[PDB]
C-alpha cells in the first residue's frame, strides 16, 4: 500500500550552482 | 661472494626481546584439538605455536 | 529493592558489596556509591501474568521493530507459566 | 551475473597477461612466475638478484615506463624459510597501468637499495627496516623512521607481542620519563573467530 | 653553517643554515606513529574500518571510500547505484573541506589569519552535514565496505543544496584576500619549484605533480565509482611553484562545487547496501523477525565476514594526492596485512630537495603547500 | 591475610603490593618520595592533606587509576585523622615543620598530633606504625624543635608500643632544605654533620614497613661520611661555582650530630648510604650560570 | 578535460603598463583586501552564545552511553555479548549470570570511556536495544576514574536520559 | 654447502675488526655524551656500561650477526652524537626506577608463580 | 535608520521588566535579546525561540538561580538542561515538550541532576562482582 | 575577623581574575586538535570567553593535549609542561589522551597523559565537539573558582 | 539579517558585490527539524522466488 519515500531531488532538479571565479573590475585607468 | 659458514641459525640478539622472555619461556608446537561442540574440521589444518600462560591478576580497581 | 548491608552499604542489583573487612571501601569516604534504585527483577515480578486463549502465542516486547526478536512460548504446561526469554512477561492459558 | 557481483574485464585481463609474458620473456633470468588476478592485477615474482634490473627495464623501457614507485612495503610471512616478501607497486602514467613485483629474503640476507631507480624508496626502505629489521644495502642513510630512538626489536614481525616489551611514564624521583617493562591493567582479550565449515571451495588445498 | 633543531600539527625538523640559505633539511617523524597496521591485524575488516578515519583526519571519508573498495574488490561485490553516489557525494563535500583546511592553514602559518576564520564556518557547516548523514561530526565511520551504514535523512540534500549555491561567493572572498595580493605572491612565487621529472620519480601525486604540468587525476584515468558519469575539468599548473598550486587547489575547490551539483541533480533510488546478508548486516525489523537474518546479523557483529584470500592494491585520488591501501587476505574474516599508502609520506620525503636554497621562511611554505597531515605520514 | 590484600603481579604500576598506606605529611620534602616508592610497586595510598589540591596535584601520576586517595583533615580533629586511617594496615607520619605559626606551635606539630594519629591508629587496628623523629632528638636539648621531637617520640612509643621510630639526620635532595638554605647564603670549624641521601631515607621507610621484625625497633638513620660544616658549606660553594630560620635553625645547625653506635640502621635494612659527592651535582646544578670534601671518621 | 591557471601573458602596450606601474606605486590590491576586511566588519557575527544556545544536532548523534529497559522495568540486556565482541577498542568488559528467577543477565557491564572510540557499533549490534549511545555530551570530569563507568552508573544513565533517548530512537529507527 | 650471501664481513676477522672500530668510536664518544647530556653518571660508569653491551653479545658466531650487530650500534651512536636522543633515552641503560629481581630460588618462589 | 536602532534597543530595555531585569540579564548571559517565552521547566529554567534570528541563535534558554542544591546565580553550564528541553534546545526536534510531552515511565527520573563531577555525590567506580574463590575456614575446636 | 574577610575577598579577585584570562597552549598532536581549531572558530569564538588563541608555552596557563601521545613525543611534552609558570593546569581531550583510546593497546602509545603530567579535566570523546571542549574549559573555570589559597595560608 | 540600508550599502560598496543574494548565515531556508517518517526500498534480491543465493 504505501509507496517508497526517501530523500530524493525536487521534480526538475535543482538550481544551477554558481562556480566559477568572480573577480570583478572596479575601475580606474 | 658466499661464505659457506657452518653454524645453526640464531637471531637472539636481533630480535630485541629481553633476556627473561627467551629462556624461561616454553612454547607449544601442536595442531589445534577440534572444538567438540562442532563436527566442522576446518580449524585442525595448520600447526600453531603458543607461550606457556603466566600469571593474571584482578585489578583492584573494576576487578 | 535496595537492601543495606550490615556495614552500611547499599547492596545492589548484583548482590555485591564490600565485606567488613575489605580495605576498598576507602574509595567511598568523603564520596558516594552508585546504587542503581530500580531493581528490574521486582519490576518484572510486578507485571500480571496475561491470559490468553491460544495453545501457542508470540511475544516481541511491544513496540514492533522497537523491541526484541520474535518468539514463540507454548503453554501445554499447567504446573507453570510461559515466561519470554527476552523480556520476561509471563503468559498463560485460563485454566478451569 | 546479478547486480550485486563485481562486472568482470576480459579485455584488460587479456592485455595484463600479454605484457608478463613479455616481460617474463625479455628477462628470463630474474623472473620466476607471473600472475594475473580475477581483478585485473598483474604481479610478477623475481628473484632477489634482480631487483635493480627489473625496476630499471620497467621504469625505462619504452613498452613499459613505470615512472612513478606507488608503494613499496614488506610481509612477514614465519613459515617460510625466507620470512619477508618486499613487494614493490608501479604506475605508468604512459600506459595508465599498474604492476607488482614480488621478490623475497630472510633476517640476514641484505636486499639491494633502489634509491638510484625511484628516489621515492628512500624513506619506504627506511620504513621497511624499521618495521621488520630488513637491511638495503648501498642506502643513502638507513636508519628508524618511525619508532622511538633506541627501540629495540621490530614491531611489524608477526612474533612482536602487540605491546611490546616497555612502557614509559615520568618518575618524579629522577625527574624524568622512564621505561619500564609493560604490565597491563587489563589484559588484551584474545577473540577466537575463525570458524570451522570452511568458505571458499575454489581455495581447498590438497590434504597431502 | 649552524645546525639548529626546530622541536615540538606535530614536527621535528633538523636544519644546518649557512646565514639565511637552507643547505639540509632532516624531517623527523614517528612522533604520531601508533602502530595502526599492526593493530588492524587483531581486529576485523569492520573492527579495522574506523582506523582509516583517523589516517588523514582532514579527509575522512575519502580513507573510507578507498578502505571500503579495497574489501569490495576482494569480496568479488559492488555497491548499489544509491550508494555510489552518496559516496561521490560525500567525497566532494570532504574534498572541499581538505582543500579549505589546506588553504586556510597554509595562510595562516605565512601571516594571513581571517580567511581561517571565514572558511571554517563554511567547514562546521559541512561538520553539521556529517553529523546529520552519520551522528558524528568528524571520525565518522559512514562509508563501508558494502556501500553506506544509512540512507540520508528526509531533508539532507535541500540543505546541501543550499550550502551549496552560497560557497562559491566565500571562495571569491579568499581569492580577493590571497589571489593578487602582492604579499602572497611574494611569499608563493617560484618557491619550493619542482620539474615534472623529479617529482615522478620521487613518488609525488595529486597537486604535487599537477602544479608542474603533469596532467594526472586518478578519478579521470582510473575512475572507480561513479566518477565518469559526472563532468569537470581537472586544473593544470605551469610553474611548478605553490603559487601554482594554491592556484590549482581553489580550481579543484570550484569543480568539487560543481560535481557537486552534478551529484545532488542525479541521486537515484534504490538500496544503500549490497543486498546479500552474508556481508552487508541486515535492516532491524529483518533481525527481529526472520530466522536467516538473525543469523547473518549474530555472524557478522561476532566474527564478521570472510575475505577469499588475495592481494589487492587499490588507490583513490584523495585531496591529498594518491591515497592507496594494500590488502592481504588469508581466507578469514581478520586482514592478514594491511599496507597504508599517503601521499604527505612522499612528500615530507621531497621537502629536502623542495628547500634547496632557499630562506628559512620558505620551508614553512613548502611545508604548507605540500598538504602534510602527520597521522597517515605516521600511521 | 585478606585475600584482597595478597600481593600479586611483579611489583610493578597495576601490581598489588598488599600495603595499604596512609602517609600524613605526604604534601612535603619526603611525603613525595615516600608516596612514588609506594605507589611504583603498586600499593594502595591514602594522601591526608590540609592544604590546597593543587599542591597536591604532583602525587597524582604516582600511583595507577584508583590506587592514590586525597582526604581533607586536621590536626586538631581525631574524627577526621580515623576516616583517613580507617582501611589502612600502615600509617606513615611525615607532619613536621621548622618554624612556628600563629595557629601551630612546635608542640602541637611534633608531640600532640603523632600522639593523636598513634592513638587513633591503635584504635582502629592498623598493623604498622611509622613515626619519623630528628636524630639529635633529646630532653635536655637547648632548642625546643628537639625537646618536642623527644617528647612526641616518648608519647608515640606509649600510644603505639609496636611504632617504629626512624631518625634521619639532615636529610638532603633536590627539593631538601638543607643543600638550599647553604647554598642560597650568596661559622664552622667546631660543630659536625652528617647528611643522608632523600632517596635513602625513602627506601629505608619501605624497607622497615616490608621487614617484619622491625616493629617495635628504633632507626638512625646517616650517612656515610661525617663532614665539618666549614668544610661542607666549602664544598657546596665549590661545587655551585660561587665564591666563599629565626632562632631555632641557626641552633640546629650550629650543634653537632650525634653518634648512637647502638642504634640499627640503614645497614641493617639492607640499604648502602650514598656519599654526598655522588648527589651535590644533581642537587646544586641549579644554582650555576672535583675536590671533595675530607671526611673525619 | 583538464584547464589552465597560470597561462596568461600580460599586455606590453602603453597602457596596461601604466595601470601595472599605477598598482605597484598606489597600492590598488592592498586596498581592495583592506575593503574586504572592511565589509566584514560590518556583517552580524556567526557566534552563539553558549551555553545558554545550543549548536544544533540530529537523532542520529552518537553521545554518552546508556543502558535500556523495557517499559515494564526490566532491563533489555541479556549479556548476549555482542557488543562486546564487536567493540574495536574493546573498552566493554562484561559478566554474567542466571539471575533467582533464572533470567539472562548481566553481573558487570562495564565501558571503559576514556579507550571508547564512539563509533556506536555497539549500538548497532545489539539485537534488544539495550545500549544505546545517547544524546549528552557535557559530561567532562575531574578525574579519570569516572570516566570508567559500571552497571549501575550506564542503569542511571539511561534512567535519566530515557525521554529523549526514546524520542531519538523513534525519530532515527525507519533509517536502521 | 650453507653458502649465503655477506653483509659487510666475510669472516670472523673483518668483523672483530669492525667490532674493534664501534668499540673505540664508543668509548671516544662516552665522555662528550657525559658532558653534552648533564648526565649525573661518570664517564667511568658510562663505558663501563659500554662495555657490558658490548659484552651481552660475546656469544655470536656469525659474522652477518656480528655486522648486522655492529649497524645496529653505529646508528645508536648516530642517535647519541648528533642528540636525536635526549637524556631519558641515554639514561634508559641504567634502569634507575627498576627494583632489582632476586635471582635465587627462594626469593622468587617467595614474590610469585614466576621462575 | 539611526531612529530605528535606537527605539528596538529602548524596547529590549523595557522587555525585560526595566532597568533592574535589563542588568540582570545583561550580566548573567551577556545578551539582551527578546524572545518569544515558550516554556517555563520545572527547575526554573525559562526557554525562548526567536525565529528571525539566524540559524543557532534562534533557541536560548535562562538558566534558573538555584537547581537543585547550589545558587546558580552566577555558576550556570550546560549539564542543567533537562533531557526534553535538552532535545528541544539542541534542535533535533521542532517541538517543544509542552506542545507534546515525554513518555512517561516509572524508572525515569523525576529530578533531573546536573554534572556532579568534584562533589561528593561524584560517581566513584568499583567492581560489581561477587567473589570468585571461597576459602577454607578452619574449624574452631582444636584437634588435641 | 577583619583578616579572615580581608583574604576572602582578594582570594575572590585573584580567583576571578585567573579564570577570566586563561592562555592556553595547545599540544595539537592528533585529529582533537581539528576540534580544538573548531572551537576557536567564529561560532564559538573560544576569545570572547576571554581564553586567547595560541598563546605562547612561556605565557601560557593551560595546557590542553589533544591528541595521541607516543613514547617518542612525551619527554617533549613533559619538557613543556615543565617550563611553564607555576599557576599551570592541564586539560586532557580525546580518549587517546585520557586513556590511549582507540590506540591503547600499542607498542608506541603512552596510555594516558596522565602517566607524564596531572590532569585537571578530562574532556570525554572521539573526538569531543568544540562544544564539548567548551564545556570542560568553563568547568575548569569553576574549579579555579573554588579554589582558596589565601584562606589556606591565614589558617596555616 | 536585521541590518540597516546605510549599512548594507556600505558593506556591499566595500567587498564591491550583492550579499544579501548569498548570506553566510543559514536562515528559515532550512529544512525543518522534524520530518515525516521515511520508506526506504528494499534491494533487487528480496524476491520470493528465483532467488537462490547460489545465482548471486
Ligand atoms: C553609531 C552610534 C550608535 C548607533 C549605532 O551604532 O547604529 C548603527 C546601526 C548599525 O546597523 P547594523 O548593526 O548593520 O544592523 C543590525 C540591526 O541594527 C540590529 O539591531 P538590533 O535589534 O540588534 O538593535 C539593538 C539595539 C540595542 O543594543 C544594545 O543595547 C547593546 C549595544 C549597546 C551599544 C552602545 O542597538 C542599539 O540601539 C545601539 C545602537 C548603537 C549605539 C552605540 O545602524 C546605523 O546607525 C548606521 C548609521 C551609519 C553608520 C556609519
Ligand atoms: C584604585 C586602587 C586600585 C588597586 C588595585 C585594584 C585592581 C583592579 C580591581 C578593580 C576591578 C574589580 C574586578 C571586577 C570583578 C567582578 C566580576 C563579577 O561580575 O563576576 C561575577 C561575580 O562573581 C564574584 O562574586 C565576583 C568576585 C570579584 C572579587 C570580589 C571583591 C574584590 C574587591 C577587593 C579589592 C581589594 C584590593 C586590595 C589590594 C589593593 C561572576 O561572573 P563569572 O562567574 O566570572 O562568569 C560567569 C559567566 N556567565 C556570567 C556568563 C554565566
Ligand atoms: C587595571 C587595574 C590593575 C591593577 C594592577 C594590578 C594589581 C595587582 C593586585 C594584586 C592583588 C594581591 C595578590 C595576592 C595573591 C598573591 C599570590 C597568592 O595567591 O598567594 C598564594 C600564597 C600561597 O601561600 P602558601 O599557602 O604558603 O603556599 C604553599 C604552597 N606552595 O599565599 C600568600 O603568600 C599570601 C601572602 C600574604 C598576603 C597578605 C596581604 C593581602 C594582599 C594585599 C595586596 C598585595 C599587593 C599590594
Ligand atoms: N632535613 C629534613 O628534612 C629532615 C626532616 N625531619 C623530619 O622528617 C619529617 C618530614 O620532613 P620534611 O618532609 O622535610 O618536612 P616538609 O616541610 O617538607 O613537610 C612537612 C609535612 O608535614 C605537613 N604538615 C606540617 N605541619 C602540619 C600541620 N600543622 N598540620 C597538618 N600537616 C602538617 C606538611 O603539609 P602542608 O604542605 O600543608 O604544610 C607537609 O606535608 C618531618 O617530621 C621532619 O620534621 C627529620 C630530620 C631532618
Ligand atoms: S561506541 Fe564503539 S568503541 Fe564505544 S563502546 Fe560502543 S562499540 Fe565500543
Ligand atoms: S547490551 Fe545488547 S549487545 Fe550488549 S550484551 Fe546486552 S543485549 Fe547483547
Ligand atoms: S581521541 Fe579520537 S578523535 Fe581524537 S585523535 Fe584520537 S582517535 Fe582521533
Ligand atoms: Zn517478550
Amino acid at each position: 500500500a504505501s509507496k517508497v519515500k526517501q530523500d530524493m531531488p525536487p521534480p526538475g532538479g535543482y538550481g544551477p550552482i554558481d562556480y566559477k571565479r568572480n573577480l570583478p573590475r572596479r575601475g580606474l585607468s | 661472494q658466499l661464505i659457506a659458514v657452518d653454524e645453526k641459525l640464531d637471531i637472539t640478539t636481533l630480535t630485541g626481546v629481553p633476556e627473561e622472555h627467551i629462556k624461561t619461556r616454553k612454547v607449544r608446537i601442536f595442531v589445534p584439538a577440534r572444538n567438540n561442540m562442532q563436527s566442522g574440521v576446518n580449524n585442525t589444518k595448520k600447526w600453531k605455536m603458543e607461550f606457556d600462560t603466566r600469571e593474571r591478576w584482578e585489578n583492584p580497581l573494576m576487578g | 529493592g535496595v537492601r543495606t548491608s550490615p556495614t552500611g552499604e547499599k547492596v545492589t542489583h548484583t548482590g555485591q558489596a564490600y565485606d567488613d573487612g575489605d580495605y576498598r571501601r576507602v574509595r567511598f569516604s568523603d564520596r558516594q556509591k552508585e546504587v542503581n534504585e530500580n531493581f528490574a527483577i521486582d519490576l518484572i515480578a510486578e507485571q500480571p501474568v496475561s491470559e490468553v486463549g491460544s495453545r501457542v502465542i508470540s511475544c516481541d516486547g511491544g513496540g514492533g521493530a522497537l523491541g526484541h526478536p520474535r518468539v514463540y512460548i507454548n503453554l501445554d504446561k499447567e504446573t507453570k507459566t510461559g515466561t519470554c526469554g527476552y523480556c520476561g512477561l509471563q503468559f498463560r492459558q485460563p485454566h478451569h | 551475473t546479478r547486480p550485486t557481483i563485481r562486472p568482470r574485464n576480459d579485455v584488460v585481463h587479456k592485455q595484463l597477461s600479454a605484457f608478463g609474458q613479455y616481460v617474463a620473456e625479455i628477462l628470463p633470468k630474474y623472473v620466476q612466475q607471473v600472475q594475473v588476478s580475477c581483478f585485473n592485477e598483474l604481479e610478477i615474482f623475481i628473484h632477489p638478484d634482480g631487483v635493480i634490473p627489473v625496476l630499471t627495464f620497467l621504469r625505462d623501457h619504452t613498452n613499459a615506463q613505470f615512472k612513478s614507485l606507488a608503494d613499496l612495503t614488506a610481509v612477514d610471512v614465519p613459515t617460510r624459510q625466507n620470512r619477508f616478501e618486499i613487494v614493490y607497486n608501479l604506475l605508468s602514467l604512459r600506459f595508465n597501468s599498474r604492476i607488482r613485483v614480488k621478490t623475497y629474503t630472510d633476517e640476514l640476507t641484505p636486499i639491494e637499495s633502489s634509491v638510484t631507480v625511484y628516489k621515492a624508496a628512500n624513506w619506504y626502505e627506511r620504513e621497511i627496516w624499521d618495521m621488520f629489521g630488513v637491511f638495503f644495502a648501498n642506502h643513502p642513510d638507513l636508519r628508524r623512521i618511525l619508532t622511538d630512538y633506541g627501540f629495540e626489536g621490530h614491531p611489524f614481525r608477526k612474533d612482536f607481542p602487540l605491546s611490546g616489551y616497555v612502557e614509559l611514564r615520568y618518575d618524579d624521583e629522577v625527574k624524568r620519563v622512564v621505561a619500564e617493562p609493560v604490565e597491563l591493567a587489563q589484559e588484551f582479550r584474545k577473540f577466537d573467530l575463525n570458524s570451522p565449515w570452511e568458505a571458499f571451495p575454489a581455495y581447498r588445498q590438497p590434504p597431502e | 653553517n649552524l645546525t639548529l633543531n626546530f622541536g615540538p600539527g606535530v614536527l621535528r625538523l633538523v636544519m644546518e643554515l649557512s646565514g639565511e640559505m637552507v643547505r639540509k633539511c632532516d624531517p623527523h617523524i614517528g612522533l604520531l606513529h601508533r602502530g595502526t597496521e599492526k593493530l588492524i591485524e587483531y581486529k576485523t575488516y569492520l573492527q579495522a574500518l574506523p582506523y582509516f578515519d583517523r589516517l588523514d583526519y582532514v579527509s575522512m571519508m575519502c580513507n573510507e571510500q578507498a578502505y571500503s573498495l579495497a574489501v569490495e574488490k576482494l569480496l568479488n561485490i559492488q555497491p548499489p547505484p544509491r550508494a555510489q553516489w552518496i559516496r561521490v557525494l560525500f567525497g566532494e563535500i570532504t574534498r572541499l573541506l581538505n582543500h579549505i583546511m589546506a588553504v586556510t592553514t597554509h595562510a595562516l602559518d605565512i601571516g594571513a589569519m581571517t580567511p581561517f576564520f571565514w572558511m571554517f564556518e563554511e567547514r562546521e557547516k559541512m561538520f553539521e552535514f556529517y553529523e546529520r548523514v552519520s551522528g558524528a561530526r568528524m571520525h565518522a565511520a559512514y562509508i563501508r565496505p558494502g556501500g553506506v551504514h544509512q540512507d540520508l535523512p528526509l531533508g539532507l540534500l535541500d540543505d546541501i543544496y543550499e550550502f551549496s549555491k552560497n560557497f562559491s561567493f566565500r571562495i571569491d572572498e579568499l581569492e580577493e584576500m590571497l589571489t593578487n595580493n602582492r604579499i602572497w605572491r611574494n611569499r608563493t612565487v617560484d618557491i619550493g619549484v619542482v620539474t615534472a621529472e623529479d617529482a615522478l620519480n620521487y613518488g609525488f601525486s595529486g597537486v604535487m605533480l599537477r602544479g608542474s604540468g603533469i596532467q594526472w587525476d586518478l578519478r579521470k584515468t582510473q575512475p572507480y565509482d561513479v566518477y565518469d558519469q559526472v563532468e569537470f575539468d581537472v586544473p593544470i599548473g605551469s610553474r611548478g611553484d605553490c603559487y601554482d598550486r594554491y592556484l590549482c587547489r581553489v580550481e579543484e575547490m570550484r569543480q568539487s562545487l560543481r560535481i557537486i551539483s552534478q551529484c545532488l541533480n542525479k541521486m537515484p533510488p534504490g538500496e544503500i547496501k549490497v543486498d546479500d546478508a552474508k556481508v552487508s548486516p541486515p535492516k532491524r525489523a529483518e533481525m527481529k523477525t526472520s530466522m536467516e537474518s538473525l543469523i547473518h546479523h549474530f555472524k557478522l557483529y561476532t566474527e564478521g565476514y570472510q575475505v577469499p584470500p588475495g592481494a589487492t592494491y587499490t588507490a583513490i585520488e584523495a585531496p591529498k594526492g594518491e591515497f592507496g591501501v594494500y590488502l592481504v587476505s588469508d581466507g578469514s574474516s581478520r586482514p592478514y596485512r594491511c599496507k597504508i599508502k599517503a601521499p604527505g609520506f612522499a612528500h615530507l620525503a621531497g621537502l629536502d630537495k623542495m628547500s634547496k636554497g632557499h630562506m628559512l621562511a620558505d620551508v614553512v611554505a613548502i611545508i604548507g603547500t605540500q598538504d602534510i597531515v602527520f597521522g597517515e605520514v605516521d600511521r | 591475610l585478606h585475600h584482597a590484600l595478597i600481593p600479586h603481579g611483579k611489583g610493578g604500576r597495576s601490581s598489588v603490593s598488599g600495603i595499604v598506606a596512609t602517609v600524613f605529611g605526604a604534601t612535603g620534602f619526603l611525603g613525595r618520595y615516600v608516596v612514588n616508592h609506594l605507589g611504583r610497586m603498586g600499593s594502595q595510598v591514602i594522601v591526608p592533606y590540609r592544604c590546597e589540591p593543587y599542591d597536591t596535584m604532583h602525587l597524582r601520576p604516582m600511583g595507577d587509576l584508583g590506587q592514590i586517595i586525597f582526604m581533607e583533615w586536621n590536626g586538631k580533629d581525631k574524627d577526621s585523622i580515623r576516616k583517613v586511617v580507617e582501611h589502612s594496615n600502615v600509617v606513615i607520619n611525615l607532619v613536621g615543620r621548622e618554624w612556628e605559626t600563629k595557629n601551630f606551635d612546635f608542640e602541637d606539630v611534633f608531640v600532640k598530633i603523632p600522639h593523636a594519629i598513634a592513638q587513633v591508629s591503635k584504635e582502629a587496628g592498623v598493623e604498622k606504625l611509622i613515626h619519623i623523629s630528628h636524630l639529635n632528638a633529646d630532653i635536655k636539648s637547648p632548642s625546643r624543635y628537639l625537646r618536642s621531637k623527644a617528647v612526641g617520640e616518648k608519647e608515640v612509643r606509649a600510644a603505639f608500643p609496636e611504632a617504629t621510630i626512624i631518625k634521619p639526620s639532615d636529610i638532603f635532595g633536590r627539593e631538601d632544605r638543607f643543600l638550599n638554605y647553604f647554598a642560597s647564603m650568596r661559622l664552622g670549624k667546631e660543630t659536625v654533620k652528617q647528611p643522608v641521601y632523600i632517596v635513602d631515607v625513602s627506601k629505608g621507610i619501605i624497607n622497615a614497613i616490608k621487614d617484619p621484625d622491625a616493629k617495635g625497633k628504633t632507626f638512625a638513620f646517616v650517612g656515610p661520611n661525617r663532614y665539618l660544616l666549614f668544610d661542607l658549606v666549602q664544598y657546596i660553594f665549590a661545587v655551585a661555582y660561587r665564591p666563599f630560620t629565626t632562632r631555632d635553625k641557626v641552633e640546629r645547625v650550629h650543634m653537632s650530630d650525634m653518634t648512637l653506635p647502638h642504634l640499627p640502621g640503614l645497614e641493617d635494612l639492607g640499604i648502602q648510604a650514598t656519599p654526598l659527592e655522588l648527589k651535590a651535582i644533581e642537587v646544586l646544578r641549579r644554582h650555576r650560570t672535583v675536590k671533595p670534601a675530607k671526611t673525619v671518621n | 578535460t583538464y584547464k589552465f591557471v597560470n597561462m596568461r601573458e600580460p599586455s606590453m602596450d602603453m597602457k596596461s603598463v601604466t595601470d601595472r606601474a599605477a598598482q605597484t606605486l598606489l597600492w590598488t590590491e592592498l586596498v581592495r583586501g583592506l575593503g574586504m576586511t572592511l565589509s566584514y566588519l560590518f556583517r552580524e557575527p556567526a557566534t552563539i552564545n553558549y551555553p545558554f544556545e545550543k549548536g544544533p544536532l540530529s537523532p542520529r548523534f552518537r553521545g554518552e552511553h546508556a543502558l535500556r529497559r523495557y517499559p515494564s522495568g526490566e532491563e533489555r540486556c541479556i549479556a548476549c555479548k555482542l557488543c562486546e565482541a564487536v567493540c574495536p577498542a574493546q573498552a566493554i568488559t562484561i559478566e554474567a549470570e542466571p539471575r533467582a528467577d533464572g533470567s539472562r543477565r548481566t553481573t558487570r557491564y562495564d565501558i571503559d570511556m576514556t579507550k571508547c572510540i564512539y563509533c556506536g557499533f555497539c549500538q548497532e549490534a545489539c539485537p534488544v536495544d539495550a545500549i544505546v549511545e545517547g544524546p549528552n555530551f557535557e559530561f567532562s570530569t575531574e578525574t579519570h576514574e569516572e570516566l570508567l563507568y559500571n552497571k549501575e552508573k550506564l542503569l542511571n544513565n539511561g534512567d535519566k536520559w530515557e525521554a529523549e533517548i526514546a524520542a531519538n530512537i523513534q525519530a532515527d529507527y525507519l533509517y536502521r | 654447502g650453507t653458502s649465503v650471501k655477506p653483509i659487510f664481513s666475510r669472516d670472523m676477522n673483518e668483523a672483530k675488526r669492525r667490532v674493534r672500530e664501534l668499540y673505540r668510536a664508543w668509548y671516544r664518544e662516552v665522555p662528550n655524551t657525559v658532558h653534552l647530556f648533564q648526565l649525573d653518571i661518570s664517564v667511568k660508569q658510562g663505558r663501563d656500561k659500554v662495555r657490558e653491551m658490548f659484552m651481552k653479545n660475546a656469544h655470536v658466531t656469525d659474522p652477518r650477526v656480528v655486522d648486522l650487530l655492529v649497524i645496529k650500534g653505529k646508528m645508536e651512536l648516530e642517535e647519541t652524537i648528533n642528540v636525536w636522543k635526549q637524556r631519558t633515552h641515554i639514561m634508559r641503560f641504567f634502569h634507575e626506577t627498576e627494583a632489582p629481581r632476586p635471582t635465587d630460588f627462594l626469593s622468587k618462589f617467595y614474590v610469585g608463580h614466576d621462575p | 535608520e539611526l531612529v530605528q536602532v535606537l527605539r528596538r534597543g529602548l524596547q529590549q530595555v523595557s522587555g525585560h521588566g526595566g532597568l533592574r531585569g535589563y542588568l540582570r540579564v545583561l550580566f548573567r548571559a551577556n545578551d539582551v535579546r527578546v524572545g518569544t517565552l515558550v516554556g517555563e521547566d520545572k527547575y526554573g529554567n525559562k526557554y525562548y525561540e526567536d525565529n528571525k534570528q539566524f540559524f543557532g541563535r534562534h533557541r536560548w534558554v535562562i538558566y534558573t538561580t538555584e537547581m537543585n542544591g547550589r545558587d546558580t546565580f552566577w555558576d550556570v553550564d550546560g549539564s542543567m538542561v533537562p533531557p526534553e528541553w535538552h532535545r528541544w534546545l539542541h534542535c533535533m526536534t521542532d517541538d517543544p515538550p509542552t506542545t507534546k510531552p515525554p513518555t512517561a515511565r516509572k524508572y525515569i527520573w523525576t529530578n533531573h541532576k546536573f554534572n556532579v563531577s568534584g562533589t561528593p555525590q561524584q560517581y566513584v567506580p568499583y567492581s560489581t562482582t561477587r567473589k570468585k574463590i571461597q576459602e577454607w575456614v578452619p574449624p574452631s575446636t582444636p584437634y588435641k | 575577623s577583619r583578616g579572615e574577610y580581608v583574604v576572602a575577598k582578594l582570594d575572590d579577585l585573584v580567583n576571578w581574575a585567573r579564570r577570566s584570562s586563561l592562555w592556553p597552549m595547545t599540544f595539537g598532536l592528533a585529529c582533537c586538535a581539528v576540534e580544538m581549531m573548531h572551537m576557536a572558530a567564529p561560532r564559538y569564538d573560544m576569545d570572547r570567553f576571554g581564553v586567547v588563541f595560541r598563546a605562547s608555552p612561556r605565557q601560557s596557563d593551560v595546557m590542553i593535549v589533544a591528541g595521541t601521545l607516543t613514547n617518542k613525543m612525551a619527554p617533549a611534552l613533559r619538557k613543556v609542561y615543565d617550563q611553564m609558570p607555576e599557576p599551570r593546569y592541564v586539560v586532557s581531550m580525546g580518549s587517546c589522551a585520557n586513556g590511549g583510546g582507540y590506540y591503547h593497546y600499542s607498542y608506541s602509545v603512552v596510555r594516558g597523559c596522565d602517566r607524564i603530567v596531572p590532569v585537571d579535566i578530562y574532556v570525554p570523546g572521539c573526538p569531543p565537539t568544540a562544544e564539548a571542549l567548551l564545556y570542560g574549559i568553563l568547568q575548569l573555570q569553576r574549579k579555579i573558582k573554588r579554589e582558596k589559597r589565601l584562606r589556606i595560608w591565614y589558617r596555616r | 539579517a536585521s541590518a540597516t540600508r546605510v549599512i548594507q550599502l556600505l558593506r556591499n560598496w566595500a567587498s564591491g558585490r550583492d550579499l544579501q543574494a548569498k548570506l553566510q548565515l543559514r536562515y528559515q531556508e532550512i529544512s525543518k527539524r522534524t520530518q515525516p517518517p521515511p520508506k526506504l526500498p528494499v534491494g533487487p534480491s528480496h524476491k520470493l522466488s528465483n532467488n537462490y543465493y547460489c545465482t548471486r
